[PDB]
């Protein structure tokens, strides 16, 4: 479970974030793209090459998903029912898959905002990854 | 493989009991009840709404066949399962995007399936060097993605 | 989540494993050893020789343990409180290793349940195991 | 061990830039911070209650510099990491009982400290490059466990 001080530690560390989330869902994606190549398998209808638009237009909608379960910190699985019901059902992603965008996206943060990426918030944005990827996947049996 | 001559016996023969065509459709099927997400490449396969659906749907069973049939086939080649699957391995990446964890589900559930079968003929040293083909199997077949 | 269906199950597997669950701990435990090595590494003090007293003992235990989680099986957060304490502060078993524990168990009933190891049955134990793992690692961090 | 002349060029210019002394307080302080369960083996180095505890502690310190120091000799020997960490990997397994996993753990732990620190500079393929890197390492060390 998330503590106060993760909670708090999150919504700092998201808070500036701000208007590049989506830059930066496209770039936790190629990242691991080129580090976890087997992830590819669940994206063949796409275009994976560098600036790909597909990527770009999917890199937004995941950072509006992570923003959505920012502000909802306190009933992500009411807030992401939706997206739970999705994956279990229809994407079947397997998950395993969900450490790896998870550690991605630590990498990305920690590229971006080194002020912000003290040991304390890498662990807090660790944890809710963690409780994100938990929800993601709740309904999948 | 990193099996010993006592290992490579104790697979061998076992294996020499096997009915690959029951051992085939089981273990295929067991996968998709368990891991119901792994179901997500075989649509076309029919109604797998049900455990009993799914041990019944023929589709299954008889791709369980040429599943472990292949598996067997690679028992041959023990000492460089590499170049064995490198075909079947550019395939599932390039032509089918099967992600290579399913093909460590399916060992799980392929030991899962012998124990069953064999009770007391399948002991720890027994399941042990099994462990061993069923990781060595899923690393071969998973070497050609990019 | 444990469906109904499952609870039912369960029960009925567990129930058929009676005074014998505690070879059947010893059992998988020593599976366990034999097939991933690496979790030797939690029990140096113990004799992980075939036939120990030492993995007898630890066999019972765990047997013991599971067998109050069927029990409890609506209420398992409960029943194992003190158990996911001790894994969380003293053991501190790595996470990856339950899930090695909880194939040798069901590798150990199939083996030993024959007609009771169905399909469906094999679906329940599974998530069964998994459930117990994630409350015996939920106060991790 | 699959780096590519170009991704071996790439883990070799970037570590030219490295303080192991530094990185190495970092990536370990971080672990025991992250993982807090990896505590288990050092109880002797005092007073790991907090993150600051943590993160300044002089033992935790001085142990990152050892561990990445080994790590650095590692890389000078991409060609040979299982002959490289052999003796390490007996130690850890037969004096030390450390459970190989945390050798992944540390190793993801590590990029994201190199993404920390290189910013930008750090690079979706150069991150690749490492991770492939920390993979084998961490293989390496786990090669004599038994
Ligand atoms: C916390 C992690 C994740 C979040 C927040 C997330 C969120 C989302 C969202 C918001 C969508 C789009 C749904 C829509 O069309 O409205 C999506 C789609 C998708 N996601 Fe997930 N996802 C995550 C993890 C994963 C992982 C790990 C994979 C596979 C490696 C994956 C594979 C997919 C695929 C294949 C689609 C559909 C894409 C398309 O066809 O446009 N997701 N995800
Ligand atoms: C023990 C590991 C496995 C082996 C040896 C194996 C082998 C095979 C073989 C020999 C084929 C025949 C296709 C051809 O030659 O055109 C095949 C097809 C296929 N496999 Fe695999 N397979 C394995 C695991 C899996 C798993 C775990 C899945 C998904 C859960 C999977 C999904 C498929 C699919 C979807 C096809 C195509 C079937 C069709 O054409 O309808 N395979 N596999
Ligand atoms: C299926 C999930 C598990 C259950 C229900 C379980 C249950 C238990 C129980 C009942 C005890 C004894 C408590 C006491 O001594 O009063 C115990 C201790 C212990 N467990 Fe867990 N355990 C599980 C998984 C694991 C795993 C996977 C490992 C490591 C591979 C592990 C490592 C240990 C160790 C090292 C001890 C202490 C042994 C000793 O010194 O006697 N446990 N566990
Ligand atoms: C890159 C992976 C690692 C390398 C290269 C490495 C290297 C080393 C070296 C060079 C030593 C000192 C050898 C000696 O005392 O003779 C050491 C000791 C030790 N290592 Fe590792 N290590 C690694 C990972 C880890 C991890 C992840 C852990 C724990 C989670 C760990 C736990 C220990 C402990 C507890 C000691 C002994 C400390 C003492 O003196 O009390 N190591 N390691």
């Amino acid at each position: 479970v998330l503590s106060p001080a993760d909670k708090t530690n999150v919504k700092a560390a998201w808070g500036k974030v701000g208007a590049h989330a989506g830059e930066y869902g496209a770039e936790a994606l190629e990242r691991m793209f080129l580090s976890f190549p087997t992830t590819k398998t669940y994206f063949p209808h796409f275009d994976l090459s560098h600036g790909s638009a597909q990527v770009k237009g999917h890199g937004k909608k995941v950072a509006d998903a992570l923003t959505n379960a920012v502000a909802h910190v306190d009933d992500m699985p009411n807030a992401l029912s939706a997206l739970s019901d999705l994956h279990a059902h229809k994407l079947r992603v397997d998950p395993v898959n969900f450490k790896l965008l998870s550690h991605c996206l630590l990498v990305t943060l920690a590229a971006h905002l080194p002020a912000e990426f003290t040991p304390a918030v890498h662990a807090s944005l660790d944890k809710f990854l963690a409780s994100v990827s938990t929800v993601l996947t709740s309904k999948y049996r | 493989m990193h099996l010993t001559p006592e290992e490579k016996s104790a697979v061998t023969a076992l294996w020499g009991k096997v009915n690959v065509d029951e051992v085939g459709g089981e273990a295929l099927g067991r996968l998709l009840v368990v891991a119901p997400w792994t179901q997500r490449f075989f649509e076309s396969f029919g109604d797998l709404s049900t455990p009993d659906a799914v041990m019944g749907n023929p589709k299954v069973k008889a791709h369980g066949k040429k599943v472990l049939g292949a598996f067997s086939d690679g028992l041959a080649h023990l000492d460089n399962l590499k170049g064995t699957f490198a075909t079947l391995s550019e395939l599932h990446c390039d032509k089918l995007h099967v992600d290579p964890e399913n093909f460590r589900l399916l060992g799980n559930v392929l030991v899962c399936v012998l124990a069953h079968h064999f009770g007391k003929e399948f002991t720890p040293p027994v399941q042990a060097a099994y462990q061993k083909v069923v990781a060595g199997v899923a690393n071969a077949l998973a070497h050609k993605y990019h």
